[PDB]
C-alpha cells in the first residue's frame, strides 16, 4: 500500500454548509506590494531628509522651458 | 452536548475496584434492585460472558443478545420518552427555534415541574414581534396574544418520578431468564488457564464468587499500602 | 493558539459544529437541512419539528463530540499548524539572537568609539564647549 | 429481523442514541483489547523509516514484510523465535477465513482450522514475554 | 589524543558530554531521559514538535550564560560607579514640603535624608550612635566585604 506523511499534507479546507468561512476575496491573509512600497516610502523618506537637509527650504527662482503652464512645470 | 465538560475516564469504564465483592447476589438481584454502580457490573459480568463465547452467537438471538449486553430493545413508548428526555436535555444549552405553533401541532415545551417560562417572538420575517414573555402552566392551550401561536407544556412525569434513562430502562425492561453462575466459571476457564487472563473482568468476578483471595495472584492484588 | 475562542480554538471542551471531512456523507454530513424538499401535505407531523437531537445529522454531530475524545493514536496535523502553534514562541526566540549578535555588536563599538570622540560614531560633534555623550538616538534629535 | 437498541455512553452525563445490535456487540468485542488484537502490515518504504528510530525493529520488521505478516508489535520482538508458528498462523487463519465466506448463507457451522497456532484462542491464550528493555552493553568499551 | 574518531567526531562527542547532541539525534534517548510519569505521553509527540522544543529549550540555557556575563559586567560597573558633580540647588530643585517618614511613619528615623539617600542616612546613624541608639548599615569598607563588586 501507499501512504502519505502527514506533516506534509495540505490543510483542510473549511465545509461547504449554510455557514461556510470564506477567506480567498478578502486578501488579508499576507502583507501585499502596497506594504511594501509603504515600507520603500518610508525608508526613501529617512534617507532623503538627512542627505538633503535644505529640500525643504527651497528657491523660488524659476526658468521653467516652455513658461508655467506647460505639464513638466510641475513637477 | 455542546454544554457538557470533556469525559471523564469513568465516562468510558469503571475500574475493577468499584465491582462489587458480593458477586452471587449481584446477578441475582433484579433490576429495579439495581445502583449504578451494581447494574454497570451486572451488564458487563453478563454482557462480555455472552460475548466471550463464539461457539453459541450465531444461534443467540438478537432479543436475548441484547438482553445479555444489556441493552434495552426500542418501542414507540420507550422511544417518545428517551427522545423527549434528550430534547429537554439539549434545550438546556441550546436554542429553540422550530416551525410555527397551530393546535393541530401546539409548540411542545418540555418541562419537569408544572410550569417553565416561554417567550413568543411571532413568526418568520416581518411576522416576528417582540419578546413576550409567558408562564407556560401544565393542562391549558395557550395562544399569543400578539401572533396566536399555539403553545403546550409536555412534562417528563411517570408514576411520582420524572423521565430518566434509568427510569426508561426499569418501567419497559424485562429481567430475563436469572444468570447462571456456571457460564461465568465456562467463559473464565477459556480465556484465563496457566497464568494468562484475557478477561479479567471475569478473574475478578470468579475470585468473588470463590469467597476472594481464591485465585492465583488475587490476594496480591488485592492487597493495597494506602 | 493561545487564546480561547470557542468556535474556532475551542480546546477547552473539543467541540466542532461539523464532522470530519473523511467520513463519507452516508456515514456523517455537516447538520444542513436547508435544502430539504418541500413537504407532501398527506405527510403528518410526528415529531416536535424543533431543531434538536431528533435530527439524524445534529444527533451525530452530539455523539461524535463526545466519542471522539478517546481515539487510539495521534491526528498528526501538518507543519503549518505547527509552526502556527508556536509562532510567537519561535518569533520571540529569534529576537532574542537578533539582540545577541546584531545589537549587541554595534552597541559596543559606539561605547568604544565613544570613549575615545566623547560622541558615538552615528552623531554629530559639537562645538558649543559642553562635555558628555549627549544624545544616541540621532533620529529622534 | 434485527430490532433496534437503546445505546448510551457516558457515566453521570448520560447521552442516549438508536442503534443497531450486531453493531453494539461488535463494538463491545473490539473493547475486549487483551481478546482482540491490533496487527500491523507494513511495506518496504514504511520499513526503512523504522531503521531511522530503532535499528532492530527494521530488521525484524524486515522479516515480517518479507513474509507478508500482520503481526502485533509485542510479538515483532520476538519474531526471531515465533516465526514458524506465526506462519503457520497465517495459513491456519487464510483456511478459516476462505471457509466461512465460502459457506452458503444461514450456515453458521464453525471453521475446521489448527486453533492451536492461533493466538488469541482458548486453545492457545499466549506466551508470557520477558521485557527486553533492559541495556546489555558497558558503556566504557 | 585519540585517532580512533575524526576530528569532528571529537569535537562533537565533547559537545555531547551533558547528551543534549545525542538527545537531539535519538528519539529514544530523548523520551528515557524523561521521568517516567512524562514519558507516558511523550509517544503522541511529532519528531518536528520534539525537535523544535530542544532547539527553543537549547537556545535559552545557552544565552543564559551571555545575559550572566552582561548582568555580572552590569554589577561591576554599578560596584565602581564614578562620582558625579555635586547639583547646584537650581529653581525647582529639592523642593520639601515636609519631612520624609513615610517609611517610617513612627520612629521617623533620618527624617531629612530622602529615602535612598545613602550618604545622608550613613552620618545621621553616626548621630544616633553617638547617641547611644544602635543602627545596622554604612560600617564596613566595601574592599572588605563580599559581593562588592568594587575589589580591584
Ligand atoms: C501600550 C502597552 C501595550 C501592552 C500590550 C500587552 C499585550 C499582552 C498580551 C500579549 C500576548 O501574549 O499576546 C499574544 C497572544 C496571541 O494570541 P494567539 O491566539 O496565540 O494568536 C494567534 C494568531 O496571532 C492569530 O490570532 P487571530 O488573529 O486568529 O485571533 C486570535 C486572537 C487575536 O488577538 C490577539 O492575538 C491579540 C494580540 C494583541 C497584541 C498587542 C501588542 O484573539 C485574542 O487573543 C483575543 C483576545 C481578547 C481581546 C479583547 C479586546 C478587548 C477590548 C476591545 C475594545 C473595547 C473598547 C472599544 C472602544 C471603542 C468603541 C467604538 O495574545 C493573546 O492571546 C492575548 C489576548 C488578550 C490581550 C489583552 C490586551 C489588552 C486589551
Ligand atoms: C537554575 C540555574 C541557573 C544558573 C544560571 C547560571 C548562569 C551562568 C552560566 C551557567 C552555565 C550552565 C548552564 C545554565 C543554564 C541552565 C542549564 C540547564 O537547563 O540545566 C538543566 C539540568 C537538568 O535539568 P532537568 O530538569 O533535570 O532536565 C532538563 C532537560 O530535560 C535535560 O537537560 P539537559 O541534559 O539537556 O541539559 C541542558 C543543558 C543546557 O545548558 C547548556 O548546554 C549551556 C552551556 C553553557 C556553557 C557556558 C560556558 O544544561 C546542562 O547541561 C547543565 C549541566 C549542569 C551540570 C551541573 C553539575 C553540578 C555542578 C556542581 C558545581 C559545584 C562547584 C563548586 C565549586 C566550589 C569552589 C570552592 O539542571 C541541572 O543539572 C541543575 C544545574 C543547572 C545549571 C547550573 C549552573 C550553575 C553554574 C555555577 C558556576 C559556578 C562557578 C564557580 C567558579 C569558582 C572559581 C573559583
Ligand atoms: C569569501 C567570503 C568571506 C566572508 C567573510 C565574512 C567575515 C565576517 C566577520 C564578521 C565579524 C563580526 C565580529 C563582531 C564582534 C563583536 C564583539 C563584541 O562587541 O563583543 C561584545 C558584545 C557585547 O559587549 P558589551 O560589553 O556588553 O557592550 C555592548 C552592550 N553594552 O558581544 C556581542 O555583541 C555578542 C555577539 C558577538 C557576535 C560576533 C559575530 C561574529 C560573526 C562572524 C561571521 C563570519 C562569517 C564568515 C563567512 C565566510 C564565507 C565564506
Ligand atoms: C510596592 C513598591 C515598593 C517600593 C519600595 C522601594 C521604594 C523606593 O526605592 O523608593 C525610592 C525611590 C527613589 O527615590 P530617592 O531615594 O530619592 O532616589 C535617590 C536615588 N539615590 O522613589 C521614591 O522615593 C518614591 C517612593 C514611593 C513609594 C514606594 C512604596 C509604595
Ligand atoms: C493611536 C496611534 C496609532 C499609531 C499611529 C497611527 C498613524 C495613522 C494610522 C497608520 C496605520 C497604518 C497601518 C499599516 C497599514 C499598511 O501598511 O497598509 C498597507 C497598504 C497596502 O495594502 P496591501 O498590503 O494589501 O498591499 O498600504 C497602502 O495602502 C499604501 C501603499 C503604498 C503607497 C506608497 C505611496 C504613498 C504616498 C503617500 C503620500 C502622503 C502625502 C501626505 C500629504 C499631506
Ligand atoms: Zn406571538
Amino acid at each position: 500500500y501507499k501512504t502519505e506523511n502527514p506533516l506534509y499534507k495540505d490543510d483542510e479546507p473549511f465545509a461547504k454548509t449554510c455557514h461556510t468561512f470564506d477567506y480567498t476575496r478578502e486578501g488579508t491573509e499576507k502583507n501585499g506590494l502596497g506594504y511594501y512600497c509603504l515600507m520603500g516610502l518610508w525608508a526613501s523618506i529617512f534617507i532623503w531628509d538627512s542627505l538633503y537637509t535644505g529640500a525643504t527650504m527651497p528657491t523660488g527662482v524659476h526658468r521653467y522651458v516652455w513658461g508655467p503652464y506647460f505639464p513638466t512645470a510641475w513637477f | 452536548y455542546r454544554h457538557w465538560h470533556r469525559m471523564s475516564e469513568d465516562d468510558w469504564a469503571l475500574p475493577l475496584d468499584s465491582m462489587p465483592e458480593d458477586v452471587k447476589t449481584l446477578m441475582a438481584t433484579p433490576q429495579t434492585e439495581r445502583g449504578f454502580v451494581e447494574d454497570y457490573w451486572y451488564n458487563r459480568i453478563r454482557g462480555e460472558a455472552t460475548l466471550l463465547d463464539p461457539e453459541a452467537l450465531p444461534s443467540k438471538s438478537y432479543i436475548a443478545l441484547a438482553r445479555d449486553m444489556g441493552l434495552q430493545i426500542v418501542d414507540e413508548p420507550s422511544s417518545h420518552m428517551m427522545g423527549l428526555i434528550e430534547l429537554y436535555e439539549y434545550l438546556r444549552g441550546a436554542s429553540f427555534v422550530g416551525p410555527f405553533g397551530t393546535i393541530e401541532n401546539p409548540v411542545l415545551v418540555p418541562a419537569v415541574g408544572q410550569e417553565r417560562v416561554v417567550a413568543c417572538t411571532g413568526g418568520v420575517g416581518d411576522e416576528e414581534h417582540f419578546t413576550l414573555w409567558f408562564r407556560c402552566r401544565e393542562g391549558f392551550m395557550y395562544r399569543c396574544g400578539e401572533c396566536d401561536q399555539i403553545f403546550m407544556l409536555v412534562r417528563l412525569y411517570y408514576e411520582d418520578r420524572y423521565w430518566t434513562q434509568t427510569l426508561v430502562r426499569d418501567t419497559f425492561m424485562s429481567d430475563g431468564d436469572m444468570f447462571d453462575l456456571k457460564t461465568l466459571e465456562r467463559v473464565h476457564k477459556m480465556w484465563n488457564k496457566d497464568e494468562m487472563v484475557r478477561w479479567e473482568v471475569g478473574y475478578w468476578a470468579q475470585d468473588y464468587v470463590l469467597g476472594k483471595g481464591v485465585l492465583p495472584g488475587m490476594v496480591e492484588e488485592h492487597t493495597r499500602v494506602n | 493558539k493561545h487564546f480561547f475562542t470557542d468556535g474556532a480554538n475551542d480546546y477547552v471542551t473539543g467541540w466542532e459544529n461539523t464532522p470530519p471531512l473523511k467520513f463519507p456523507a452516508s456515514v456523517m454530513k455537516p447538520c444542513d437541512y436547508s435544502m430539504t424538499k418541500p413537504i407532501p401535505k398527506h405527510w403528518k407531523l410526528r415529531g416536535s419539528g424543533i431543531h434538536g437531537p431528533e435530527n439524524t445529522d445534529l444527533m451525530k454531530l452530539v455523539l461524535w463530540n463526545r466519542l471522539k475524545q478517546k481515539r487510539p493514536q495521534r491526528e498528526v496535523p501538518n507543519i503549518n499548524y505547527l509552526k502556527d502553534s508556536i509562532r510567537l514562541e519561535l518569533s520571540v526566540n529569534w529576537w532574542l539572537m537578533s539582540c545577541i549578535f546584531l545589537w549587541g555588536p554595534w552597541l559596543h563599538w559606539g561605547q568604544e568609539y565613544q570613549k575615545v570622540h566623547e560622541q558615538p560614531p552615528w552623531a554629530m560633534k559639537r562645538i558649543d564647549g559642553l562635555r558628555g555623550e549627549g544624545y544616541f538616538t540621532w533620529f529622534l534629535e | 429481523q434485527v430490532p433496534d437498541v437503546f445505546a448510551t455512553f457516558g457515566w453521570e452525563r448520560r447521552l442516549t442514541v438508536i442503534h443497531h445490535p450486531g453493531v453494539m456487540a461488535i463494538s463491545k468485542l473490539l473493547d475486549q483489547r487483551t481478546v482482540v488484537k491490533p496487527r500491523a502490515t507494513f511495506n518496504q518504504e514504511l520499513v526503512e523509516e523504522i531503521g531511522d528510530y530503532d535499528e532492530d525493529l527494521q530488521r525484524k520488521a524486515q522479516v515480517a514484510l518479507d513474509n507478508g505478516l500482520a503481526i502485533e508489535w509485542r510479538v515483532l520482538d520476538f519474531i526471531d523465535d515465533e516465526l514458524p508458528r506465526l506462519l503457520a498462523e497465517k495459513r491456519e487463519i487464510e483456511k478459516a477465513r476462505e471457509q466461512v465466506m465460502s459457506k452458503a448463507p444461514g450456515d453458521y457451522t464453525q471453521p475446521v482450522f489448527d486453533s492451536s497456532v492461533v493466538v488469541p484462542t482458548p486453545a492457545n491464550l499466549g506466551r508470557n514475554y520477558p521485557t527486553l528493555n533492559l541495556p546489555s552493553g558497558d558503556p566504557t568499551e | 589524543i585519540s585517532t580512533s574518531e575524526t576530528l569532528n567526531q571529537k569535537i562533537l562527542r565533547w559537545l555531547d558530554v551533558t547528551g543534549m547532541l545525542t538527545r537531539w539525534h535519538s528519539r529514544r534517548e530523548f523520551i528515557l531521559d524523561m521521568d517516567p510519569y512524562f514519558r507516558k505521553n511523550s509517544g503522541m509527540w511529532t519528531e518536528w514538535e520534539r525537535k523544535t522544543l530542544l532547539f527553543l529549550f537549547y537556545c535559552c540555557t545557552l544565552a543564559t550564560p551571555y545575559s550572566a556575563y552582561l548582568d555580572l559586567q552590569e554589577l561591576k560597573h554599578q560596584g565602581t560607579k564614578p562620582p558625579r558633580p555635586v547639583s547646584l540647588e537650581s529653581r525647582f530643585m529639592n523642593q520639601r514640603r515636609y519631612d520624609f517618614t513615610w517609611m517610617h511613619p513612627q520612629d521617623k528615623f533620618c527624617s531629612e535624608c530622602r529615602p535612598v539617600e545613602l550618604e545622608c542616612k550613613k552620618m545621621c546613624f553616626d548621630r544616633y550612635r553617638s547617641m547611644d541608639y544602635r543602627m545596622y548599615g554604612f560600617q564596613r569598607p566595601r574592599i572588605q566585604t563580599y559581593y562588592s563588586f568594587s575589589t580591584c
